[PDB]
């Protein structure tokens, strides 16, 4: 029931996100979108780690983007429309009705949770995020992690090169 | 899941919310009394019996004064942000390590970091939507403050987690049965006290609400309820990081009254730093949390990585 | 300056903070806003004598 | 007039000013419904002659200073007559609430049964003043048409000049403008046209 | 997590009831023309706060974003120590923290952690 | 010597790109934010208006 | 008083001179305590304001 509610909320916020001209409307819409996407991703995995990781990522990213909102397109008009509110309300109540009259066994995800796994699975009895995150630090794929460290260092070098700090601060009509 | 659980989880969460709110009110009373006694003067003494119903005087007045309907503001975004600030500042308190099963937070550090990042989001939304220059300056100071302390707060937490081996804060209790972690982590007792004041926007890092650099910071257009929920959100954040100083550095036991005496003492320390040290500049805050705190966090993380490999071979 | 009568003809008060607030424009330039707040204090300037 | 034999009775129309009920009633959220404006007969059949408040106050001063005004009835109306639809459209043009960007539309209040129940609930549940000045007495006060009586002196007999709405109401609807957050330039928002004034022959053609 | 959703909705509901009770019991006075105006320390503003704001710490913000996704790869290895090869875990962990120290000290050497000015 | 080989009606109003590939950006005027430390501000000592 | 006494060509006694000197330095302590407390409020230190 909660998964179908998250489906309906993600659909309604995606309709809202496709229709917003103002960057702050897009920012708040993608705030509630990443909240609902973080909860939905959690439902699929045995543990709740990557939802938390994705939330730290997408709250570390738009924290910067608001500073660029206040530095570029700080002055732009909001335009509320009754058509979008009526459309979102009608679609939202229609999908809550459709989710209430639906069989929730057929609409549930086939991905296995921590309790959907059987009792005979001895790997399920370990600590909940151990075997999932193991291959980041194991022998076949530590070199991809090495490549990611060097990639992030090269990324930082690129950011320093193409954002020249000695040219001055950035604003509109600089 | 048994039906009674859900009922007792709801009851314990609501009782925790009510007790944290009344403790926020008496934390304002405690700050106004000892912060006076930091100086020569006294605290509130006349109203009520001995100043005890003084937060009730402060709460009756702020719930009856006229709501500001500002002109150039976006009122539909200005009205909602203190509600979300109090909502996350009380929602973070569900992470509290209960010896009974309140909530089975296996990922309490990540939950704490998420609500920590979201509280400053409410602060910077309330700063922008007031449509005042001092409010926008306080909001941008809050964004620069959280960009300064966020990665430093995370890496310092990881070092404590390494001493635990798990992300569940009740496992802080088993590793502190013989002694407190104040013996090992005294440089990050200082560093986590520095970060926790930057988390709660408190002196020496009070740029989001400045009384001399700006005029009340981002609270310049908030009055009579919006200011009240912003103020309780800030003081519930102060209570939460006082609790987290008591969890990590001190005993994580909750069945002793000495834990709550220690929490009142760490709250007194939070008042005590404000009454002694002057405020920084947020230029020096950004030069501090990027070149000193982050480097020390990475270095002592290396020290804990080597010590945990040394300890694991001996076991 | 006095014209010999019972009243002074003209009394001019030299404000110590007048020249300090005059050179505030050069001293406080290229600084932070918090640096301007401290500078205003460092010059000592109550504005009763400045405004006369 | 029976009890006090020589009383300067002044009859004003709807009075517009700061802290009034006339502009603040139309500008309020509770009067409009979902960014749409309900009016009786779409505002076409109601003709009003509103008066500015300092004109009424200066008429009171000039009636106090003049002893010849005792035992008289003085009509207090403005210089020009308007109908309510043109007045409301001009108010929303002054408020930067147009047809396209804000979604302002005008519809007849007689087909709306929600608004009268909302006004009755606002008059019932409020312990003091109703929210926005919304009550059925205000609905009957805006419903009636402003009619002057011939042979009864106006404010020009008291020596006071009259203030047109084009001098004050563009200033008076300045705090009630929509999108005040936008740092507009000089040519961003066009100055709206003044509203049409109804004449005598148009009024007798409308009321027929 | 379903209980956390319900208690988060209850906290949001309780805070909205608290704010609406603060709005209902507030003193209802008439709105003046210059009461609603932005404060700006008692004078006229001359400029809206929607005017563009100068950013002197753009490089520090993007370095913060890069360092935060670097934080997102450190948090696993608390759990991974007890279940992996100790040699590979130490090579990855000490090489991770030393590469971060090379990057941070190199940008300290260039002075790119100082605000543009 | 044109911008293109065959100038159309829309295209012929264009100019030639410069023979040097480098086009230096122009220096445009900037209007900074006018904030006053007005009289109510505690750092402005009560009666000072710094039009920063 | 020194302006009016220089215009009047009169001289103050030694006891009045010592009273003026003593209260001028008491007045100096008061101005400096005011300057230190004002600069501490502007910087951010709440406590030496009351302490002085
Ligand atoms: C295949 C499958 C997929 C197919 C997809 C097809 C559909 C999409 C196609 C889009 C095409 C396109 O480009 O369209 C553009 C086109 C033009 O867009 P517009 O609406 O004119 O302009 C929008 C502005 O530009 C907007 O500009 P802005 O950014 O300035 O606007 C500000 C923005 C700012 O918005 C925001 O900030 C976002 C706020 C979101 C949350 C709100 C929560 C509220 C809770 C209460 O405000 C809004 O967007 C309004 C939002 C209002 C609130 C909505 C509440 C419901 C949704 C809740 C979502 C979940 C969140 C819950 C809370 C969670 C809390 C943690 O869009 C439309 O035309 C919309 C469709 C309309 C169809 C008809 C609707 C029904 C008929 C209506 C009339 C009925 C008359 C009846 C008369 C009866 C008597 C005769
Ligand atoms: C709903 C969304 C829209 C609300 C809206 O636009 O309100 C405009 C309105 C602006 O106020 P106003 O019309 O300019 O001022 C005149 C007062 O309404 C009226 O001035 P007053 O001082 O005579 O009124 C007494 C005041 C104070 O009343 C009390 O202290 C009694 C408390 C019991 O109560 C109110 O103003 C509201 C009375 C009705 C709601 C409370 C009664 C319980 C039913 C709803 C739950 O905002 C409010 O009244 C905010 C509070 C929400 C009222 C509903
Ligand atoms: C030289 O030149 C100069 C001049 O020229 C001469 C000048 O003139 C000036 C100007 C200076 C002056 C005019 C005077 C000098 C100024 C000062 C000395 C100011 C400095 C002093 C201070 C700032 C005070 C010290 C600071 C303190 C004490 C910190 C605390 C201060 C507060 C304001 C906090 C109080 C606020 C509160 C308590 C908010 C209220 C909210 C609540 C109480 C909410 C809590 C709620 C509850 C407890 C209960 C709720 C429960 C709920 C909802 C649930 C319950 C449910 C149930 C069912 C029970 C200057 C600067 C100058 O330099
Ligand atoms: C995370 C915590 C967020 C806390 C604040 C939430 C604010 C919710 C506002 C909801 C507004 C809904 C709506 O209809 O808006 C249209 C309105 C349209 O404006 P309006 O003025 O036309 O609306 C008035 C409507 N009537 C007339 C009916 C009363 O826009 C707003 O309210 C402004 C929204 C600003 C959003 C700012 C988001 C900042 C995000 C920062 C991070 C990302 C970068
Ligand atoms: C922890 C406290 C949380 C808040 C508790 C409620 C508010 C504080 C107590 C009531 C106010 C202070 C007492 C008061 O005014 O008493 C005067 C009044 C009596 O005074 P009075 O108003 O009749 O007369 C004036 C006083 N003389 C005669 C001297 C001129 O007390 C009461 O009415 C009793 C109230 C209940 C007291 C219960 C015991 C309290 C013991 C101390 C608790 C701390
Ligand atoms: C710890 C948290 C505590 C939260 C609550 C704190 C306050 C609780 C105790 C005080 C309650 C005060 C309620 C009324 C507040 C508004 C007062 C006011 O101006 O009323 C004028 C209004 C209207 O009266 P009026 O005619 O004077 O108003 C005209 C408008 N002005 C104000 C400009 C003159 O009075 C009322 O609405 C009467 C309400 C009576 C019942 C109130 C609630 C009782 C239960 C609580
Ligand atoms: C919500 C908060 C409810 C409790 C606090 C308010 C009621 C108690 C109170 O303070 O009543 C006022 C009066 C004391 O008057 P006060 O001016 O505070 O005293 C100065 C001298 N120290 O005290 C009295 O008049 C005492 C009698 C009433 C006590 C009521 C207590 C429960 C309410
Ligand atoms: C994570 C991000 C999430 C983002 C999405 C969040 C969405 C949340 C839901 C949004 C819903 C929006 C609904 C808005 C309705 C009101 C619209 C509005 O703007 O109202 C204006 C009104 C007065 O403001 P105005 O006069 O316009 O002044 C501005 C001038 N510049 O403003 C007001 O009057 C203020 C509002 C008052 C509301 C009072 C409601 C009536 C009382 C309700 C019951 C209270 C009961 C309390 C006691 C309970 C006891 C059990
Ligand atoms: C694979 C990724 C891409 C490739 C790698 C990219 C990053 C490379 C970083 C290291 C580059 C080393 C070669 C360039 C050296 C340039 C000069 C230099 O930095 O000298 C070291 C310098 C000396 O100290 P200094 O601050 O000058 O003290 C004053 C003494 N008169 O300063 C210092 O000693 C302090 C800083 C030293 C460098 C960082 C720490 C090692
Ligand atoms: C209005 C919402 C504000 C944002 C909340 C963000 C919460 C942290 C991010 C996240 O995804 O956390 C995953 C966590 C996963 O749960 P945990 O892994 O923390 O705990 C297991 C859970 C009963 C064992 C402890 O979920 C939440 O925090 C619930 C959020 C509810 C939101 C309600 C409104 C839609
Ligand atoms: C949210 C929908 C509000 C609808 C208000 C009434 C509209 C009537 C339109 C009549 C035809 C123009
Ligand atoms: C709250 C809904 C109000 C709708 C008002 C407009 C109705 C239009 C149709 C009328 C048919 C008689």
């Amino acid at each position: 029931m909660i998964q179908l509610m998250l489906y309906s909320l993600i659909i309604t916020t995606s309709i809202i996100f496709l229709n917003m001209i103002h960057p702050l409307a897009l920012g708040l819409t993608l705030l509630i979108q990443t909240i609902f996407v973080c909860l939905l991703t959690g439902l699929m995995t045995k543990s709740f780690w990557y939802s938390y990781i994705l939330f730290l990522i997408f709250l570390g990213g738009m924290l910067v983007l608001f500073i660029y909102v206040t530095s570029l397109a700080s002055n732009e008009m909001f335009n509320l429309s009754m058509k979008l509110t009526l459309f979102s309300s009608l679609i939202l109540i229609f999908m809550l009705i459709l989710s209430f009259i639906m069989d929730k066994t057929s609409s549930s995800l086939f991905l296995m949770n921590n309790d959907m796994q059987s009792i005979i699975n001895m790997n399920s009895y370990f600590m909940e995020n151990s075997l999932s995150l193991n291959k980041l630090y194991n022998f076949p794929t530590n070199f991809i992690t090495i490549l990611l460290m060097n990639y992030l260092l090269i990324t930082l070098i690129v950011i320093v090169k193409i954002t020249k700090l000695f040219k001055g601060p950035i604003r509109m009509m600089s | 899941m048994f039906y009674m659980e859900f009922i007792l989880s709801l009851i314990g969460s609501l009782l925790l919310i009510i007790c944290v709110l009344v403790s926020v009110a008496f934390l304002t009373l405690l700050e106004r009394k000892v912060l006076g006694y930091i100086q020569i003067r006294k605290g509130p003494n006349k109203v009520g019996l001995m100043g005890i119903p003084q937060p009730f005087c402060d709460a009756i007045k702020l719930f009856t004064k006229e709501q500001t309907y500002p002109l150039l503001s976006n009122y539909l975004s200005y009205y909602i942000s203190p509600i979300f600030s109090l909502f996350l500042s009380l929602f973070v308190w569900m992470c509290m390590p209960f010896f009974v099963k309140l909530y089975s937070f296996n990922l309490g550090g990540l939950f704490f970091l998420c609500c920590t990042s979201l509280g400053v989001y409410t602060v910077m939304v309330a700063g922008w939507s007031s449509n005042s220059n001092y409010a926008l300056l306080g909001g941008l100071r809050a964004v620069a403050q959280t960009i300064s302390y966020e990665v430093s707060l995370a890496l310092i937490l990881l070092s404590f987690i390494f001493l635990i081996g798990s992300y569940n804060m009740i496992y802080f209790f088993f590793y502190q049965v013989y002694m407190w972690f104040l013996i090992i982590l005294f440089p990050m007792a200082l560093v986590w006290v520095s970060i926790s004041l930057a988390e709660t926007n408190r002196t020496p890092f009070d740029f989001a609400e400045g009384e001399s650099e700006l005029v009340s910071g981002f609270n310049v257009e908030y009055s009579s309820g919006g200011f009240a929920l912003i103020f309780m959100a800030e003081y519930a954040s102060i209570l939460f990081m006082s609790m987290l100083f008591c969890v990590i550095f001190l005993g994580c036991d909750v069945f002793n009254l000495l834990f709550y005496m220690k929490l009142t003492f760490i709250s007194f320390v939070f008042i005590w730093v404000r009454g002694t040290l002057p405020r920084f500049r947020y230029d020096k805050l950004m030069y501090l949390a990027w070149k000193c705190f982050l480097s020390f966090s990475l270095n002592y993380l290396l020290f804990f990585i080597g010590f945990k490999i040394l300890l694991f071979s001996l076991l | 300056i006095s014209d010999g009568s019972s009243r002074p003809y003209r009394c001019k008060i030299k404000a110590p903070g007048f020249a300090h607030l005059a050179a505030l424009e050069k001293i406080g330039k290229q600084h932070m806003l918090a640096d301007v707040v401290a500078i205003i204090g460092t010059l000592d300037v109550v504005f009763g004598e400045i405004d006369r | 007039r029976d009890a006090f034999p020589n009383a300067t009775i002044i009859r004003p129309a709807d009075i517009y000013g700061s802290e009034d009920r006339f502009l603040r009633y139309y500008a309020h959220i509770w009067r409009r419904q979902f960014r749409s404006m309900p009016l009786w007969h779409k505002g076409e059949k109601t003709v009003k002659q509103p008066v500015y408040v300092s004109d009424v106050a200066q008429a009171i001063i000039n009636a106090a200073k003049d002893p010849d005004s005792a035992g008289r009835i003085y009509q207090a109306v403005g210089p020009k007559r308007y109908q309510l639809s043109e007045l409301v459209d001009w108010f929303h043009r002054l408020m930067r609430k147009d047809q396209k960007r804000w979604g302002y539309m005008r519809y007849d209040m007689r087909w709306d049964p929600t608004f009268l129940l909302k006004a009755k609930l606002n008059s019932f549940i409020c312990p003091g003043t109703p929210i926005g000045g919304l009550h059925p007495a205000r609905i009957e006060r805006e419903a009636v048409t402003d009619k002057v009586l011939t042979g009864v002196p106006t404010l020009e007999d008291l020596g006071v000049t009259l203030t047109t709405m084009e001098q004050q109401v563009p200033w008076e609807l300045r705090p009630y403008r929509a999108a005040l957050y936008y740092d507009a330039e000089l040519g961003e928002f066009e100055t709206p046209s003044p509203p049409k004034c109804i004449e005598a022959r148009d009024e007798l053609r409308l009321f027929a | 997590m379903f209980s956390i959703i319900f208690i988060a909705l209850l906290i949001l509901l309780i805070t909205t009831i608290v704010m609406f009770l603060a709005s209902i019991l507030s003193k209802k006075a008439l709105i003046d023309r210059e009461k609603s105006s932005p404060f700006e320390c008692g004078f006229d503003p001359k400029s809206s706060s929607r005017l563009p704001f100068s950013l002197r710490f753009f490089l520090i913000t993007i370095i913060f974003l890069i360092f935060d996704v670097e934080i997102a790869l450190i948090l696993p290895m608390i759990i991974i120590m007890k279940y992996s090869n100790i040699m590979i875990w130490t090579i990855t962990s000490i090489i991770f923290i030393l590469i971060l120290l090379i990057g941070l000290y190199h940008e300290w050497n260039q002075g790119m952690l100082n605000w543009s000015n | 010597s044109g911008p293109v080989m065959y100038p159309d009606e829309v295209t012929s109003l264009w100019t030639v790109p410069p023979w040097n590939s480098k086009v230096t950006p122009v220096e445009k005027s900037v209007r900074n934010l006018t904030l006053n430390f007005g009289p109510q501000h505690p750092a402005a000592h009560g009666v000072l208006r710094l039009v920063l | 008083s020194l302006a009016v006494e220089k215009l009047l060509n009169i001289d103050v006694p030694l006891r009045a001179k010592y009273i003026r000197t003593l209260f001028a330095e008491i007045t100096r302590i008061l101005n400096h305590i005011m300057a230190v407390g004002t600069h501490a409020l502007d910087v951010g230190a709440l406590t030496p304001f009351f302490w002085l």
